[PDB]
Protein backbone atom coordinates (compact mmCIF):
# COMPACT_ATOMS: atom_id res chain seq x y z
CA UNK A 1 0.00 0.00 0.00
CA UNK A 2 1.14 3.57 -0.76
CA UNK A 3 -0.03 6.90 0.73
CA UNK A 4 -1.92 8.68 -2.05
CA UNK A 5 0.73 11.47 -2.71
CA UNK A 6 3.13 8.68 -3.71
CA UNK A 7 0.64 7.15 -6.16
CA UNK A 8 2.03 7.21 -9.72
CA UNK A 9 -0.73 9.17 -11.43
CA UNK A 10 1.41 9.71 -14.56
CA UNK A 11 1.87 5.99 -15.28
CA UNK A 12 -1.82 5.29 -14.34
CA UNK A 13 -3.47 8.03 -16.44
CA UNK A 14 -0.81 7.71 -19.20
CA UNK A 15 -2.14 4.14 -20.03
CA UNK A 16 -5.49 5.44 -21.44
CA UNK A 17 -4.77 8.93 -22.86
CA UNK A 18 -6.63 10.26 -25.91
CA UNK A 19 -4.54 9.89 -29.09
CA UNK A 20 -3.84 12.67 -31.71
CA UNK A 21 -6.86 13.23 -33.98
CA UNK A 22 -9.12 11.24 -31.64
CA UNK A 23 -12.42 12.57 -30.34
CA UNK A 24 -11.78 13.68 -26.71
CA UNK A 25 -15.53 13.21 -25.81
CA UNK A 26 -16.15 9.78 -27.29
CA UNK A 27 -15.27 7.50 -24.34
CA UNK A 28 -16.84 9.52 -21.43
CA UNK A 29 -19.04 12.33 -22.96
CA UNK A 30 -16.80 14.78 -21.26
CA UNK A 31 -13.42 16.12 -22.33
CA UNK A 32 -10.91 13.45 -21.26
CA UNK A 33 -7.97 15.52 -22.51
CA UNK A 34 -8.82 18.29 -20.02
CA UNK A 35 -9.48 15.74 -17.20
CA UNK A 36 -6.12 14.07 -17.91
CA UNK A 37 -4.26 17.43 -17.69
CA UNK A 38 -5.27 17.87 -14.04
CA UNK A 39 -3.32 16.68 -11.06
CA UNK A 40 -5.01 14.18 -8.79
CA UNK A 41 -4.99 16.76 -5.95
CA UNK A 42 -5.61 19.86 -8.05
CA UNK A 43 -6.65 22.89 -5.99
CA UNK A 44 -10.29 23.95 -6.36
CA UNK A 45 -11.88 27.23 -5.09
CA UNK A 46 -13.65 27.22 -1.72
CA UNK A 47 -17.24 27.82 -2.81
CA UNK A 48 -18.73 27.90 0.72
CA UNK A 49 -20.61 30.77 2.31
CA UNK A 50 -18.41 32.82 4.68
CA UNK A 51 -20.55 31.60 7.64
CA UNK A 52 -19.26 28.03 6.97
CA UNK A 53 -15.63 29.13 7.58
CA UNK A 54 -16.42 30.14 11.19
CA UNK A 55 -17.53 26.63 12.20
CA UNK A 56 -16.14 24.09 14.66
CA UNK A 57 -17.49 20.57 13.87
CA UNK A 58 -18.82 18.22 16.73
CA UNK A 59 -15.72 16.08 17.50
CA UNK A 60 -17.07 12.64 18.21
CA UNK A 61 -18.51 12.15 14.68
CA UNK A 62 -18.94 8.60 13.33
CA UNK A 63 -16.47 7.48 10.62
CA UNK A 64 -17.97 6.68 7.19
CA UNK A 65 -17.49 4.04 4.52
CA UNK A 66 -17.31 5.91 1.16
CA UNK A 67 -18.83 3.79 -1.68
CA UNK A 68 -17.94 4.82 -5.24
CA UNK A 69 -19.35 2.72 -8.12
CA UNK A 70 -18.04 3.19 -11.65
CA UNK A 71 -18.40 1.73 -15.13
CA UNK A 72 -15.76 2.77 -17.69
CA UNK A 73 -14.79 5.95 -15.81
CA UNK A 74 -11.88 8.04 -17.10
CA UNK A 75 -8.81 7.03 -14.92
CA UNK A 76 -7.98 10.70 -14.18
CA UNK A 77 -11.52 11.48 -12.94
CA UNK A 78 -11.82 8.31 -10.84
CA UNK A 79 -8.38 8.87 -9.21
CA UNK A 80 -9.17 12.54 -8.53
CA UNK A 81 -12.41 11.51 -6.83
CA UNK A 82 -10.53 9.12 -4.50
CA UNK A 83 -7.79 11.66 -3.74
CA UNK A 84 -10.36 14.48 -3.06
CA UNK A 85 -11.92 12.22 -0.44
CA UNK A 86 -8.57 11.33 1.16
CA UNK A 87 -7.15 14.86 1.09
CA UNK A 88 -10.27 16.84 2.11
CA UNK A 89 -11.68 14.50 4.78
CA UNK A 90 -10.19 14.20 8.31
CA UNK A 91 -8.47 10.77 8.17
CA UNK A 92 -10.21 9.48 11.36
CA UNK A 93 -13.63 9.89 9.67
CA UNK A 94 -12.63 7.82 6.61
CA UNK A 95 -12.90 4.14 7.53
CA UNK A 96 -12.42 3.00 3.94
CA UNK A 97 -13.12 3.88 0.37
CA UNK A 98 -14.94 1.04 -1.38
CA UNK A 99 -14.65 1.17 -5.22
CA UNK A 100 -17.28 -1.01 -6.93
CA UNK A 101 -16.02 -1.67 -10.44
CA UNK A 102 -19.26 -2.39 -12.27
CA UNK A 103 -17.79 -4.68 -14.97
CA UNK A 104 -15.53 -2.06 -16.52
CA UNK A 105 -13.88 -2.94 -19.86
CA UNK A 106 -10.40 -2.69 -18.29
CA UNK A 107 -10.09 -4.24 -14.77
CA UNK A 108 -6.80 -2.38 -14.14
CA UNK A 109 -8.73 0.97 -13.92
CA UNK A 110 -9.86 -0.25 -10.54
CA UNK A 111 -7.17 -2.82 -9.59
CA UNK A 112 -4.34 -0.27 -9.87
CA UNK A 113 -6.08 2.08 -7.34
CA UNK A 114 -6.16 -0.88 -4.88
CA UNK A 115 -2.54 0.09 -4.14
CA UNK A 116 -3.76 3.28 -2.36
CA UNK A 117 -4.19 3.56 1.47
CA UNK A 118 -7.78 2.78 2.48
CA UNK A 119 -9.06 1.78 -0.96
CA UNK A 120 -10.89 -1.56 -1.27
CA UNK A 121 -11.74 -2.69 -4.83
CA UNK A 122 -14.83 -4.86 -5.51
CA UNK A 123 -15.13 -5.89 -9.20
CA UNK A 124 -18.51 -7.15 -10.37
CA UNK A 125 -18.30 -10.43 -12.38
CA UNK A 126 -21.12 -9.02 -14.62
CA UNK A 127 -22.80 -5.69 -15.36
CA UNK A 128 -24.97 -4.89 -12.28
CA UNK A 129 -25.80 -1.18 -12.70
CA UNK A 130 -25.46 1.56 -10.09
CA UNK A 131 -28.23 0.38 -7.74
CA UNK A 132 -27.05 -3.17 -7.23
CA UNK A 133 -23.42 -1.93 -7.30
CA UNK A 134 -24.21 0.55 -4.50
CA UNK A 135 -25.93 -2.20 -2.40
CA UNK A 136 -22.85 -4.36 -2.91
CA UNK A 137 -20.57 -1.63 -1.54
CA UNK A 138 -23.01 -0.83 1.27
CA UNK A 139 -23.28 -4.52 2.36
CA UNK A 140 -19.42 -4.68 2.38
CA UNK A 141 -19.07 -1.42 4.42
CA UNK A 142 -17.63 -1.73 7.93
CA UNK A 143 -18.54 1.77 9.24
CA UNK A 144 -21.82 2.95 10.83
CA UNK A 145 -22.48 5.67 8.16
CA UNK A 146 -22.52 5.36 4.35
CA UNK A 147 -21.37 7.98 1.91
CA UNK A 148 -22.15 7.43 -1.80
CA UNK A 149 -20.36 9.53 -4.43
CA UNK A 150 -20.27 9.28 -8.21
CA UNK A 151 -16.89 8.45 -9.78
CA UNK A 152 -16.22 11.99 -11.17
CA UNK A 153 -16.56 14.16 -8.07
CA UNK A 154 -14.28 16.59 -6.23
CA UNK A 155 -14.86 17.15 -2.54
CA UNK A 156 -14.26 20.67 -1.12
CA UNK A 157 -13.07 22.07 2.19
CA UNK A 158 -14.72 20.38 5.25
CA UNK A 159 -17.36 18.79 3.01
CA UNK A 160 -17.82 15.74 5.27
CA UNK A 161 -18.22 16.97 8.90
CA UNK A 162 -21.40 19.01 8.22
CA UNK A 163 -23.09 15.94 6.66
CA UNK A 164 -21.94 13.59 9.44
CA UNK A 165 -23.18 16.08 12.10
CA UNK A 166 -26.74 15.95 10.76
CA UNK A 167 -26.85 12.14 10.70
CA UNK A 168 -25.12 11.79 14.09
CA UNK A 169 -27.93 13.92 15.59
CA UNK A 170 -30.79 12.14 13.81
CA UNK A 171 -30.23 8.75 12.08
CA UNK A 172 -33.33 9.36 9.84
CA UNK A 173 -31.85 12.39 8.03
CA UNK A 174 -30.45 11.62 4.59
CA UNK A 175 -28.23 14.47 3.53
CA UNK A 176 -26.41 15.71 0.49
CA UNK A 177 -23.85 18.43 -0.31
CA UNK A 178 -24.52 21.29 -2.65
CA UNK A 179 -23.57 19.88 -6.10
CA UNK A 180 -20.96 22.21 -7.50
CA UNK A 181 -20.37 22.07 -11.30
CA UNK A 182 -17.19 20.63 -12.92
CA UNK A 183 -17.39 21.91 -16.50
CA UNK A 184 -17.48 18.93 -18.93
CA UNK A 185 -15.46 20.79 -21.63
CA UNK A 186 -12.61 22.38 -19.60
CA UNK A 187 -12.98 20.95 -16.05
CA UNK A 188 -13.14 24.24 -14.24
CA UNK A 189 -14.80 23.96 -10.79
CA UNK A 190 -17.67 26.46 -10.29
CA UNK A 191 -20.00 26.94 -7.36
CA UNK A 192 -23.67 26.11 -7.70
CA UNK A 193 -26.37 28.52 -6.54
CA UNK A 194 -27.29 27.86 -2.78
CA UNK A 195 -30.92 28.94 -3.51
CA UNK A 196 -31.89 25.52 -4.97
CA UNK A 197 -33.84 22.40 -3.94
CA UNK A 198 -34.31 19.07 -5.66
CA UNK A 199 -37.59 18.49 -7.46
CA UNK A 200 -39.25 16.86 -10.49
CA UNK A 201 -42.05 17.53 -13.00
CA UNK A 202 -44.75 14.82 -13.62
CA UNK A 203 -42.53 13.13 -16.14
CA UNK A 204 -40.52 12.08 -12.95
CA UNK A 205 -37.20 13.44 -14.26
CA UNK A 206 -35.15 14.99 -11.46
CA UNK A 207 -34.67 18.79 -11.79
CA UNK A 208 -33.35 21.69 -9.71
CA UNK A 209 -36.08 24.02 -8.29
CA UNK A 210 -35.33 27.65 -7.37
CA UNK A 211 -36.52 28.64 -3.86
CA UNK A 212 -39.66 30.71 -3.68
CA UNK A 213 -39.31 34.35 -2.52
CA UNK A 214 -40.75 33.33 0.89
CA UNK A 215 -38.35 30.35 1.28
CA UNK A 216 -35.34 32.69 0.68
CA UNK A 217 -36.70 35.40 3.06
CA UNK A 218 -37.18 32.78 5.85
CA UNK A 219 -33.42 31.78 5.60
CA UNK A 220 -31.87 35.28 6.19
CA UNK A 221 -31.39 34.41 9.92
CA UNK A 222 -29.02 31.63 8.79
CA UNK A 223 -28.37 31.17 5.03
CA UNK A 224 -26.31 27.99 5.73
CA UNK A 225 -29.08 26.22 7.58
CA UNK A 226 -30.04 22.77 6.26
CA UNK A 227 -32.39 23.00 3.20
CA UNK A 228 -35.17 20.46 3.47
CA UNK A 229 -35.59 19.08 -0.06
CA UNK A 230 -38.35 17.01 -1.75
CA UNK A 231 -35.67 15.09 -3.68
CA UNK A 232 -31.93 14.51 -3.74
CA UNK A 233 -29.70 14.03 -6.76
CA UNK A 234 -28.10 10.55 -6.81
CA UNK A 235 -24.43 11.61 -7.09
CA UNK A 236 -23.55 12.38 -3.42
CA UNK A 237 -25.33 11.62 -0.18
CA UNK A 238 -24.78 10.39 3.40
CA UNK A 239 -26.99 7.94 5.24
CA UNK A 240 -26.84 5.99 8.52
CA UNK A 241 -25.93 2.40 7.46
CA UNK A 242 -28.57 0.59 9.56
CA UNK A 243 -31.20 3.15 8.37
CA UNK A 244 -30.21 2.39 4.76
CA UNK A 245 -30.63 -1.36 5.39
CA UNK A 246 -33.87 -1.16 7.47
CA UNK A 247 -35.53 1.23 5.06
CA UNK A 248 -34.93 -1.18 2.08
CA UNK A 249 -31.49 -0.28 0.58
CA UNK A 250 -32.27 0.31 -3.12
CA UNK A 251 -34.83 -1.58 -5.25
CA UNK A 252 -32.59 -4.39 -6.48
CA UNK A 253 -34.65 -4.79 -9.70
CA UNK A 254 -33.62 -1.37 -10.94
CA UNK A 255 -31.02 -1.59 -13.70
CA UNK A 256 -28.05 0.59 -14.90
CA UNK A 257 -29.11 4.20 -14.11
CA UNK A 258 -32.16 6.35 -13.44
CA UNK A 259 -35.03 6.65 -10.98
CA UNK A 260 -33.34 5.26 -7.81
CA UNK A 261 -32.86 8.83 -6.48
CA UNK A 262 -36.59 9.44 -7.05
CA UNK A 263 -37.47 6.13 -5.36
CA UNK A 264 -35.27 6.68 -2.30
CA UNK A 265 -36.43 10.30 -1.84
CA UNK A 266 -40.13 9.28 -1.80
CA UNK A 267 -39.34 6.34 0.50
CA UNK A 268 -37.35 8.36 3.00
CA UNK A 269 -40.02 11.11 3.28
CA UNK A 270 -43.12 8.81 3.21
CA UNK A 271 -41.57 6.34 5.76
CA UNK A 272 -40.75 8.99 8.40
CA UNK A 273 -37.26 10.37 7.67
CA UNK A 274 -36.10 13.50 5.88
CA UNK A 275 -33.87 14.81 3.08
CA UNK A 276 -31.58 17.79 3.42
CA UNK A 277 -29.17 19.74 1.28
CA UNK A 278 -26.36 21.08 3.45
CA UNK A 279 -24.89 24.36 2.12
CA UNK A 280 -21.61 24.15 4.08
CA UNK A 281 -20.92 20.79 2.33
CA UNK A 282 -19.74 21.21 -1.28
CA UNK A 283 -18.82 18.50 -3.75
CA UNK A 284 -18.21 19.20 -7.44
CA UNK A 285 -19.66 16.83 -10.02
CA UNK A 286 -19.01 16.45 -13.72
CA UNK A 287 -22.52 16.97 -15.17
CA UNK A 288 -23.03 15.47 -18.65
CA UNK A 289 -25.70 15.67 -21.39
CA UNK A 290 -25.34 12.03 -22.50
CA UNK A 291 -24.43 8.76 -20.88
CA UNK A 292 -21.26 7.25 -22.41
CA UNK A 293 -22.11 3.63 -21.54
CA UNK A 294 -24.51 0.96 -22.83
CA UNK A 295 -27.94 0.30 -21.35
CA UNK A 296 -28.67 -3.44 -21.90
CA UNK A 297 -32.22 -3.35 -23.27
CA UNK A 298 -32.19 0.36 -24.31
CA UNK A 299 -31.67 3.53 -22.27
CA UNK A 300 -35.28 4.72 -22.79
CA UNK A 301 -36.70 1.30 -21.86
CA UNK A 302 -34.50 0.95 -18.79
CA UNK A 303 -35.13 4.42 -17.41
CA UNK A 304 -38.90 4.04 -17.91
CA UNK A 305 -38.91 0.62 -16.25
CA UNK A 306 -36.99 1.93 -13.20
CA UNK A 307 -39.37 4.95 -12.91
CA UNK A 308 -42.51 2.68 -13.22
CA UNK A 309 -41.16 0.60 -10.34
CA UNK A 310 -40.88 3.77 -8.21
CA UNK A 311 -44.20 5.28 -9.38
CA UNK A 312 -46.24 2.08 -8.95
CA UNK A 313 -44.95 1.54 -5.42
CA UNK A 314 -44.96 5.12 -4.01
CA UNK A 315 -47.27 7.43 -5.92
CA UNK A 316 -50.80 5.91 -5.34
CA UNK A 317 -53.34 7.55 -7.75
CA UNK A 318 -50.74 10.28 -8.61
CA UNK A 319 -48.85 7.73 -10.75
CA UNK A 320 -51.55 8.45 -13.43
CA UNK A 321 -50.06 11.91 -14.09
CA UNK A 322 -46.72 10.31 -14.97
CA UNK A 323 -48.35 8.00 -17.56
CA UNK A 324 -50.23 11.03 -18.89
CA UNK A 325 -46.95 12.97 -19.26
CA UNK A 326 -45.12 9.87 -20.65
CA UNK A 327 -47.70 7.68 -22.48
CA UNK A 328 -44.88 5.55 -23.94
CA UNK A 329 -44.01 4.34 -20.39
CA UNK A 330 -47.36 2.44 -20.36
CA UNK A 331 -45.72 0.06 -22.97
CA UNK A 332 -42.81 -0.99 -20.61
CA UNK A 333 -43.12 -4.12 -18.38
CA UNK A 334 -41.70 -3.47 -14.89
CA UNK A 335 -41.58 -6.87 -13.17
CA UNK A 336 -42.64 -7.92 -9.68
CA UNK A 337 -42.96 -5.09 -7.07
CA UNK A 338 -44.38 -7.20 -4.16
CA UNK A 339 -41.20 -6.94 -2.00
CA UNK A 340 -41.37 -3.10 -2.30
CA UNK A 341 -45.19 -2.83 -1.70
CA UNK A 342 -44.77 -5.05 1.40
CA UNK A 343 -41.81 -2.88 2.55
CA UNK A 344 -44.02 0.21 2.26
CA UNK A 345 -46.74 -1.59 4.29
CA UNK A 346 -44.35 -2.90 6.99
CA UNK A 347 -42.89 0.53 7.58
CA UNK A 348 -46.43 2.14 7.75
CA UNK A 349 -45.32 4.73 5.14
CA UNK A 350 -47.53 7.80 4.56
CA UNK A 351 -49.57 8.27 1.33
CA UNK A 352 -48.21 10.19 -1.62
CA UNK A 353 -50.92 12.86 -1.02
CA UNK A 354 -49.17 13.47 2.32
CA UNK A 355 -45.81 13.97 0.53
CA UNK A 356 -47.27 16.45 -2.00
CA UNK A 357 -48.99 18.53 0.64
CA UNK A 358 -46.17 18.56 3.21
CA UNK A 359 -42.93 17.94 1.30
CA UNK A 360 -43.58 19.29 -2.26
CA UNK A 361 -46.55 21.73 -2.07
CA UNK A 362 -45.01 23.60 -5.06
CA UNK A 363 -45.77 20.73 -7.45
CA UNK A 364 -49.11 21.65 -9.08
CA UNK A 365 -51.51 18.93 -10.26
CA UNK A 366 -51.65 18.91 -14.14
CA UNK A 367 -54.47 20.70 -16.02
CA UNK A 368 -56.77 18.33 -17.96
CA UNK A 369 -58.68 18.91 -21.24
CA UNK A 370 -59.86 15.62 -22.89
CA UNK A 371 -60.94 17.97 -25.90
CA UNK A 372 -59.21 20.74 -27.93
CA UNK A 373 -60.94 24.19 -27.76
CA UNK A 374 -59.40 27.16 -29.48
CA UNK A 375 -58.76 28.85 -32.79
CA UNK A 376 -58.25 27.43 -36.23
CA UNK A 377 -55.55 29.72 -37.52
CA UNK A 378 -54.25 30.52 -40.97
CA UNK A 379 -51.41 33.04 -40.68
CA UNK A 380 -52.91 35.97 -38.75
CA UNK A 381 -56.49 34.94 -39.76
CA UNK A 382 -58.81 32.74 -37.72
CA UNK A 383 -61.78 30.56 -38.82
CA UNK A 384 -64.75 32.78 -38.02
CA UNK A 385 -68.51 32.05 -37.85
CA UNK A 386 -69.05 35.65 -39.19
CA UNK A 387 -71.84 35.77 -36.58
CA UNK A 388 -73.91 33.25 -38.63
CA UNK A 389 -76.25 30.48 -37.40
CA UNK A 390 -77.57 27.35 -39.20
CA UNK A 391 -77.49 27.64 -43.06
CA UNK A 392 -74.98 30.52 -43.01
CA UNK A 393 -71.47 30.50 -44.49
CA UNK A 394 -68.23 30.75 -42.51
CA UNK A 395 -65.05 32.78 -43.22
CA UNK A 396 -61.78 34.05 -41.86
CA UNK A 397 -61.04 37.19 -39.94
CA UNK A 398 -58.08 38.75 -38.16
CA UNK A 399 -57.48 36.67 -34.99
CA UNK A 400 -58.54 38.67 -31.90
CA UNK A 401 -57.78 36.01 -29.28
CA UNK A 402 -61.22 36.72 -27.64
CA UNK A 403 -62.89 33.32 -28.50
CA UNK A 404 -66.50 34.03 -29.54
CA UNK A 405 -67.00 33.68 -33.32
CA UNK A 406 -63.36 32.37 -33.43
CA UNK A 407 -63.70 29.52 -30.83
CA UNK A 408 -63.98 25.97 -32.20
CA UNK A 409 -63.57 22.44 -30.99
CA UNK A 410 -62.26 19.35 -32.79
CA UNK A 411 -64.70 16.73 -31.42
CA UNK A 412 -64.11 12.97 -30.94
CA UNK A 413 -67.07 12.78 -33.34
CA UNK A 414 -64.68 14.17 -36.02
CA UNK A 415 -66.68 17.39 -36.35
CA UNK A 416 -65.55 21.00 -36.36
CA UNK A 417 -67.90 22.53 -33.78
CA UNK A 418 -68.91 26.00 -32.59
CA UNK A 419 -71.42 25.67 -29.76
CA UNK A 420 -74.09 23.39 -31.27
CA UNK A 421 -73.24 24.11 -34.93
CA UNK A 422 -70.84 22.10 -37.12
CA UNK A 423 -69.00 22.80 -40.45
CA UNK A 424 -71.17 20.95 -42.99
CA UNK A 425 -70.28 19.85 -46.55
CA UNK A 426 -73.71 20.44 -48.05
CA UNK A 427 -72.29 19.99 -51.61
CA UNK A 428 -69.19 17.78 -52.32
CA UNK A 429 -68.78 19.44 -55.79
CA UNK A 430 -65.25 20.95 -55.60
CA UNK A 431 -65.49 24.76 -55.01
CA UNK A 432 -68.80 24.56 -53.02
CA UNK A 433 -69.39 26.77 -49.99
CA UNK A 434 -69.68 24.94 -46.71
CA UNK A 435 -72.33 25.88 -44.19
CA UNK A 436 -73.02 25.73 -40.44
CA UNK A 437 -75.77 23.29 -39.51
CA UNK A 438 -76.75 21.66 -36.22
CA UNK A 439 -74.23 19.01 -35.17
CA UNK A 440 -75.52 15.45 -35.59
CA UNK A 441 -73.49 12.31 -34.81
CA UNK A 442 -75.05 10.59 -37.89
CA UNK A 443 -74.33 13.37 -40.54
CA UNK A 444 -71.46 12.14 -42.74
CA UNK A 445 -71.35 15.67 -44.27
CA UNK A 446 -69.94 16.99 -40.91
CA UNK A 447 -66.90 14.70 -40.62
CA UNK A 448 -63.40 16.10 -40.98
CA UNK A 449 -59.90 14.75 -40.22
CA UNK A 450 -56.60 16.51 -39.51
CA UNK A 451 -53.97 15.58 -42.11
CA UNK A 452 -50.34 16.35 -42.96
CA UNK A 453 -49.01 16.74 -39.45
CA UNK A 454 -52.22 18.49 -38.27
CA UNK A 455 -51.82 21.27 -40.87
CA UNK A 456 -54.98 20.74 -43.01
CA UNK A 457 -58.62 19.59 -42.59
CA UNK A 458 -59.86 16.96 -45.02
CA UNK A 459 -63.51 15.92 -45.35
CA UNK A 460 -63.64 12.23 -44.41
CA UNK A 461 -64.20 9.93 -47.39
CA UNK A 462 -63.20 12.57 -49.93
CA UNK A 463 -60.13 14.24 -51.32
CA UNK A 464 -61.63 17.66 -50.36
CA UNK A 465 -59.91 20.12 -47.96
CA UNK A 466 -61.23 23.19 -46.13
CA UNK A 467 -60.17 26.13 -48.30
CA UNK A 468 -60.21 29.91 -47.65
CA UNK A 469 -59.52 31.00 -51.26
CA UNK A 470 -63.35 31.77 -51.73
CA UNK A 471 -63.59 33.82 -48.52
CA UNK A 472 -63.84 37.17 -50.42
CA UNK A 473 -66.41 35.69 -52.82
CA UNK A 474 -68.89 33.95 -50.51
CA UNK A 475 -67.02 32.01 -47.74
CA UNK A 476 -64.92 28.91 -47.06
CA UNK A 477 -65.26 26.09 -49.58
CA UNK A 478 -64.33 22.48 -50.04
CA UNK A 479 -61.63 22.23 -52.68
CA UNK A 480 -59.45 19.39 -54.01
CA UNK A 481 -56.62 18.86 -51.51
CA UNK A 482 -53.44 20.40 -52.94
CA UNK A 483 -50.52 22.71 -52.06
CA UNK A 484 -52.27 25.98 -51.29
CA UNK A 485 -51.66 28.33 -48.34
CA UNK A 486 -55.48 28.62 -48.27
CA UNK A 487 -55.79 24.96 -47.14
CA UNK A 488 -53.35 25.37 -44.21
CA UNK A 489 -54.94 25.52 -40.72
CA UNK A 490 -53.30 25.26 -37.24
CA UNK A 491 -55.41 24.50 -34.22
CA UNK A 492 -54.19 26.89 -31.56
CA UNK A 493 -55.27 25.97 -27.97
CA UNK A 494 -57.26 28.65 -26.13
CA UNK B 1 -31.40 11.69 -20.26
CA UNK B 2 -28.91 12.59 -17.41
CA UNK B 3 -28.87 14.42 -14.01
CA UNK B 4 -29.04 18.15 -14.95
CA UNK B 5 -26.52 20.77 -13.73
CA UNK B 6 -27.76 23.35 -11.19
CA UNK B 7 -27.62 27.02 -12.02
CA UNK B 8 -24.22 28.42 -10.93
CA UNK B 9 -23.81 31.15 -8.20
O1 LIG C 1 -24.18 0.69 -15.16
C1 LIG C 1 -23.76 1.67 -14.48
C2 LIG C 1 -24.11 2.96 -14.77
C3 LIG C 1 -23.57 3.96 -13.96
N1 LIG C 1 -22.69 3.69 -12.93
C4 LIG C 1 -22.10 4.72 -12.06
O2 LIG C 1 -23.08 5.46 -11.33
C5 LIG C 1 -22.78 6.85 -11.28
C6 LIG C 1 -24.02 7.59 -11.84
O3 LIG C 1 -23.95 7.58 -13.24
P1 LIG C 1 -23.69 8.90 -14.15
O4 LIG C 1 -22.54 9.65 -13.57
O5 LIG C 1 -23.57 8.25 -15.51
O6 LIG C 1 -25.09 9.65 -14.13
P2 LIG C 1 -25.31 11.27 -14.08
O7 LIG C 1 -24.61 11.71 -12.81
O8 LIG C 1 -24.86 11.80 -15.43
O9 LIG C 1 -26.77 11.36 -13.93
C7 LIG C 1 -21.39 7.00 -11.93
O10 LIG C 1 -20.45 6.91 -10.85
C8 LIG C 1 -21.31 5.76 -12.83
O11 LIG C 1 -20.00 5.39 -13.19
C9 LIG C 1 -22.42 2.34 -12.65
O12 LIG C 1 -21.65 2.04 -11.68
N2 LIG C 1 -23.03 1.40 -13.42
MN1 LIG D 1 -22.45 11.52 -12.53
Amino acid sequence: KVRWPDFNQEAYVGGTMVRSGQDPYARNKFNQVESDKLRMDRAIPDTRHDQCQRKQWRVDLPATSVVITFHNEARSALLRTVVSVLKKSPPHLIKEIILVDDYSNDPEDGALLGKIEKVRVLRNDRREGLMRSRVRGADAAQAKVLTFLDSHCECNEHWLEPLLERVAEDRTRVVSPIADVINMDNFQYVGASADLKGGFDWNLVFKWDYMTPEQRRSRQGNPVAPIKTPMIAGGAFVMDKFYFEELGKYDMMMDVWGGENLEISFRVWQCGGSLEIIPCSRVGHVFRKQHPYTFPGGSGTVFARNTRRAAEVWMDEYKNFYYAAVPSARNVPYGNIQSRLELRKKLSCKPFKWYLENVYPELRVPDHQDIAFGALQQGTNCLDTLGHFADGVVGVYECHNAGGNQEWALTKEKSVKHMDLCLTVVDRAPGSLIKLQGCRENDSRQKWEQIEGNSKLRHVGSNLCLDSRTAKSGGLSVEVCGPALSQQWKFTLN
Amino acid sequence: STTPAPTTK
